[PDB]
């Protein structure tokens, strides 16, 4: 991985129980690692999945660091 | 799991204030008193003086 550039191509499912607390998370779709043409080429997976959730960490950690 | 598992948590603590003393002296129980001074002194001093 060490130099090589990520992105994380991501759909996020949710179902609810209030308003505030989701009932079922899923975070999935393909990461993709840019080669020396600039073409991205699928690499790896995203595959978090959740009951009661009162957010999607997944996106949280790619705000941050990406 | 929001701010409900890491709040109910971080405890309360007490930064201490400065209670001034006058540091009046320790009076000991009469028991452990009689033990300092020789027995015959009861009634020998003259207080007054």
């Amino acid at each position: 991985l060490l130099n090589k550039t990520l992105t994380f191509e991501t759909e996020t499912e949710v179902t609810f129980k209030n308003a505030n607390i989701f009932s079922s998370v899923k975070c999935f779709g393909p990461i993709k690692v840019e080669l020396p043409t600039k073409e991205t080429v699928e690499i790896g997976i995203v595959d978090y999945e959740a009951g009661a959730s009162h957010g999607n960490p997944v996106v949280d950690f790619l705000k941050r660091n990406g | 799991n929001g701010n409900s598992a890491d709040a109910a948590y971080a405890q309360v603590e007490i930064q201490p204030r400065a209670n001034i003393q006058l540091d009046f002296p320790e009076l000991k129980p009469y028991k452990q008193v009689k033990q300092i001074a020789p027995a015959e002194l009861e009634g020998l001093l003259d207080l007054e003086r």
